RNA sequence: AUGUAUAAAAAUAGAGGUAGGCUACUCUCCUGUAUCGUAGAAGAUGGGCGAUGGUUGAU
RNA sequence: CUGCCGAAGUUUCCGGAUAGCAGAAACUCAGAUCAGUUUUAUGAGUAUGUAAAAUGAGAGUUUCUAGUGGGCCAUUUUUGGUAAGCAGAACUGGCGAUGCGGGAUGAACCGAACGUGAGGUUAAGGUGCCGGAAUGUACGCUCAUCAGACGAAAAGGUGUUAGUUCAUAUGAACUAGCCCUGGGCGCUUAAGCGUACUACCCAUACCUCACCGUCUGGGUUAGCUUUGAGAAGCUCAGACGAGUAGGCAGGCGUGGAGGUUUGUGACGAAGCCUUGGGCGUGAGCCUGGGUCGAACAGCCUCUAGU
RNA sequence: CUCUGAACCUGUGGUAGGUCAGCAUCAGUUUUCGGGGGCGGAAAAAGAAUAAGGGAAGGUGGCUGUUUAUAGCCCUUGUUGUAAUACGUCCACUGGGGACUGAGGACUGCGGCUUGCCAAGGAUGCUGACAUAAUGGU
């Protein structure tokens, strides 16, 4: 089981990177008259179900695994069967006293951290 | 199934040989023989739908 | 590759004629599906025949009796041009007589910008006698000396190192 | 169907176009 | 001298492209000696390389290496078509290369 | 075929389209293709067709030596607004007559080009060097007096040659190695 | 049922389940052995050999 | 870089070489798929024999 | 934000009521009907309409309800024209809602109509170089001192090429073709023109496969140690994919409200910064580092100065 | 007594995951070279061999004219024959080379061999190196 992208690039919005008032985030061309609407050559690309990803493989990291976001132990603890398919996220808000116990709980519980050296550091 | 397909062989080849002697003996009489039109036709597209 | 083409077709039997007569001729083609729709148009250009009256009784390819003899052909033609009425007669030396209409054909479309299809061969025929021959350049080729130089052949392998001795 | 043409009293003739 | 050469010669033409499109996927290679389509047979399914140096070095050497495989031949001229592990550069037209021996079949 | 880092090419008898598309293909093949002899390039048709086409071009800077003509047709033939083509062009070394560093280097001839080969007998041809005499070249007189200076010297070295390759060619069959295991095809 | 589509005229496998006759079918049968004789009358030879 | 190897001219519809005393000769061309070069822990350590030559570096 | 449907651009009466086109619902049906279908034959005058064989598709409704209610070009037909052109109607589709390969370039020309991709093969057009692909084969034609290549134009030519025919080896009259006169570089026994045959180039087109979505057709509960019953789930199969007006569905985000997370926070909330990383087709979301200093969020529902 | 893969000593017992590569055996698709055979075609046409006959040539000998000579050719039959070859077509006949894919996830089925085995309702084996760089990303 290998996950495989159709795409890696974003869909930048049209004439974006001319104007810093018109924004990356991508919206759809309106104008009748635009040659990225009638998708001419050389015109950018604009998002179709066409580059929708594989459903097994959809949400899943380059790891294979799908983000769990967690906030306290209790939410570490519900990943106790889901090991092999779900990685444990703290998320941004949680204080460094928290992150702490949800590391050493997540390690108990065979469980991935993607972001478990966070606000710490180590004493061998 | 097999004994059908045997059947459907041995007729192709008795059908073939047939029209081959009927062409050989009206060569050698000096006549001719036409052979049947054929009720079997295989059609292609080859233009597009514009 | 042309072919000759020997066929032989006849009207259907009706109530009006117990037996219809048999119109055999000989003309060349690619496949045996252009000689049949030729020699319809021949019979439609002339008998004034329908083709959906008629059939085709018989088609046979004919192979050259003596492809190892060379011989003189002459053929005559039938023009459909601007003015869409010419006959003419040429002469060719080779040694089948499917090679002199490819031959031919080529010269037409070389000089006058004719196609295939305005062409119709009216009839071929090999001349022996050396007498019969209408055309000079057959009357040289008939000579008991003929002895010609080479007719130069202008022959990846880039870069060669030494000046070709382009001679005999 | 298939049928045979007797060439007896019936001899093909060859055919040639008007000039 | 003699040095080792296991290897043949061969150049990069360009990329497999229409008029105006190209298809930097696969890029035709002449491999010099081969003269025609029939020829290319043989180098069919051996290993190609593009060597080259880069001024920083990685593990005491300069020298880099893309490896790629020629695929199918190209036209009557015995070029072929090439797929590399990396794309080949747009620069390295005209650049050199090198056709392996291997895989063997003789 | 087998290629080469750097080529001379002897441009004597060669047609000029003919040579350039050959050069510019090369060119773009990243080898180094050097051009000697420029002003015997041959061609095809009348001197006073080609007068003309010359004349038309008269009516930018119009070069007048046959180098920089040859130079113009290669020109022409490469993608010379972009950079590729660019690089191709200074690769390329068109000049007249046979320099010094170029005299003693073998000097390999296009058959694709040839005149002789490509032309019909009996067709008027003229001369790249000849031509551009009056145009506004006035180098020719010279030019020629250099080559058949570069000829003398050129024939001396080969008699030297020949003479020294009669020791190894009578030497040859001197040794009995060579006719005892001959069936090599050596 | 059925996840791939295998051609029965490249896999032998596949034939022999479509069709069980395969295994006796005698593609090459010798017809001419020994007689050939040359059916052409001199009358059908006359026509041809015309113009 | 990977042998970073090769100097006639000339016609081509004839040239060159070869040889005799420009007149008579002969041979070759018909490309380089040629020629040179090439064997060794990329090329070691000695014993040699044989060249006693060859390959070259150094000034 | 995404997805699925998707016109018309006009009959007719006359600003309209119709209709047509496109959807929704309820009905009855596949043993019933239907068709920019082709026939057969009857007649009638090569066609014509009608009636009854092939081929394809399951068909017929009823009700009400959005938008359109301009044309351009092209084809054919056309009537008169009339310096000549043209004009006038009508006939029919394409574009108008539509990208793609070629055509030097270009909106009307040649191919081809579109999910995201790997491989293969082609169309139109091409293979001297620019440019991917034969400086291919076999015949010929053409010399221009403006060819060719992509109206003075009719003709003349001590201009040719093939020549034919007729006169007695020649000459005359003729038969045509081409030249002369009247995209770039370059090409000339072509890299020109005509013919024939192989090979080769590549489109979003065609084939095989994978993946996305939609539509359609199934399967699935004494919930069997296959455990796969958020039955709103799981699962199997096939086809399909342009799109303006417009129709429909599902989602993303913002302020506040009820409930909930026994939720996050001075061991750092929110905000902002970042060539840090990740997720989603997308709207967007999660996160590391830096900055910062007191609040804030996920889920179900409600609400709007969103 | 049973249990704690329970701590440690003694085991030197075994078995060892992620990225990138190489090969083999296969399956799907495809491309490109061959070999063998059947059948058809005037049951190819030719042709050789070949026993004759006739003829003329651009004529050998004799002498442009001439007729096998002191060279031969063409036509016809005969001729071995049931020839060979080319072409067309077919083989559920066969031998290689290349490339791109590996979807699915106990077993069910359709087949072939002989319970088992299999190229049969979609990839598995055998290895390495690097991993502590390669692979990637920006």
């Amino acid at each position: 089981v290998n996950i495989i992208k159709k795409r890696t690039k974003p869909f930048k919005r049209h004439q974006s990177d001319r104007f810093k008032r018109v924004g990356e985030s991508w919206r759809k061309p309106r104008g009748i008259d635009s040659c990225v609407r009638r998708r001419f050559r050389g015109t950018i690309s604009m998002p179709k179900i066409g580059y929708g990803n594989n459903k097994k493989t959809r949400y899943c990291m380059p790891n294979g695994l799908k983000a769990f976001l967690v906030r306290n132990v209790s939410d570490v603890e519900l990943l106790l069967m889901h090991n092999k398919t779900y990685a444990a996220e703290i998320a941004g808000n949680v204080s460094a006293r928290k992150r702490v116990e949800i590391v050493e709980k997540a390690r108990a519980l065979g469980v991935k951290v993607t972001n478990a050296g966070a606000k710490v550091r180590s004493q061998e | 199934i097999a004994k059908r397909a045997e059947a459907y062989e041995a007729e192709y080849r008795a059908a073939e040989r047939e029209q081959i002697e009927l062409a050989r003996k009206a060569r050698a009489e000096g006549n001719y023989f036409v052979p049947h039109e054929p009720k079997l036709i295989f059609v292609v597209r080859i233009r597009g739908i514009n | 590759a042309l072919k000759e083409y020997q066929v032989v077709g006849r009207k259907v039997p009706t109530e009006h004629e117990p037996v219809p007569k048999l119109f055999r001729m000989r003309l060349f083609a690619p496949n045996e599906s252009v000689a049949k729709s030729r020699y319809w148009y021949f019979l439609k250009m002339i008998n004034k025949v329908k083709k959906a009256t008629g059939e085709i009784v018989a088609i046979n390819e004919i192979s050259e009796p003596k492809p190892l003899k060379a011989k003189v052909f002459g053929i005559w033609i039938r023009y459909d041009s601007r003015s869409g009425t010419h006959n003419m007669y040429k002469e060719f030396r080779d040694t089948t007589r499917v090679g002199a209409v490819e031959a031919m054909y080529a010269d037409m479309a070389a000089r006058h910008r004719a196609r295939f299809r305005s062409i119709r061969i009216l009839k071929v025929v090999e001349v022996e006698k050396k007498e019969d021959v209408r055309r000079n350049y057959v009357k040289q080729l008939l000579n008991p000396h003929l002895k010609f130089p080479l007719p130069h052949r202008r022959t990846k392998k880039v870069f060669a190192p030494h000046r070709p001795s382009t001679f005999y | 169907k298939a049928h045979f043409v007797s060439t007896e009293n019936n001899e093909p003739v060859t055919l040639h176009p008007v000039a | 001298a003699q040095g080792h050469r296991l290897y043949v010669k061969a150049k990069h033409l360009s990329f497999q492209r229409s008029k105006h499109v190209i298809h930097p996927g696969t890029s035709i290679v002449k491999i010099e000696g081969c003269d025609s389509k029939e020829e290319a047979q043989f180098y069919l399914g051996k290993r190609v390389c593009y060597v080259y140096k880069s001024s920083k070095a990685v593990r005491g050497s300069k020298i880099r290496v893309i490896w790629g495989t020629i695929a199918r031949p190209h036209g009557n001229s015995g070029a072929v078509r090439a797929r590399f592990v990396h794309n080949l550069p747009a620069k390295t037209f005209g650049s050199s290369l090198r056709v392996m021996l291997y895989p063997s079949n003789i | 075929s087998e290629f080469q880092k750097v080529v001379v090419i002897d441009a004597k008898g060669h047609l000029l389209g003919r040579l350039a598309s050959v050069v510019a293909k090369q060119l773009l093949g990243g080898q180094k293709v050097v051009v000697v002899r420029c002003e015997e390039l041959n061609i095809s048709g009348h001197f006073f067709r080609n007068k003309l086409k010359y004349l038309a071009y008269l009516r930018a800077f119009h070069f007048r030596a046959p180098s920089r003509i040859f130079q113009k047709a290669v020109r022409g033939m490469l993608p010379h607004k972009t950079a590729r083509g660019q690089a191709a062009l200074e690769h390329l070394q068109a000049v007249e007559g046979i320099p010094p560093p170029f005299d003693k280097q073998k000097r390999v001839v296009v058959p694709a080009a040839l005149r002789v080969l490509r032309l019909k007998p009996g067709r008027k041809y003229c001369t790249v060097g000849r031509l551009s005499s009056e145009v506004g070249w006035k180098y020719n007189d010279i030019v020629a007096k250099l080559e058949e200076r570069r000829k003398v010297k050129s024939a001396a070295f080969y008699q030297a040659k020949l003479a020294k390759q009669k020791k190894i060619a009578s030497a040859k069959e001197a040794s009995p190695v060579n006719q005892k295991l001959s069936q090599f095809g050596y | 049922a059925h996840v791939q589509k295998k051609n029965p005229l490249k896999n032998k496998a596949v034939l022999s389940r479509l069709n069980p006759y395969a295994k006796a079918y005698k593609a090459n049968v010798k017809i001419n052995s020994e007689k050939t004789p040359k059916a052409a009358g001199e009358k059908f030879l006359s026509v041809l050999h015309e113009n």
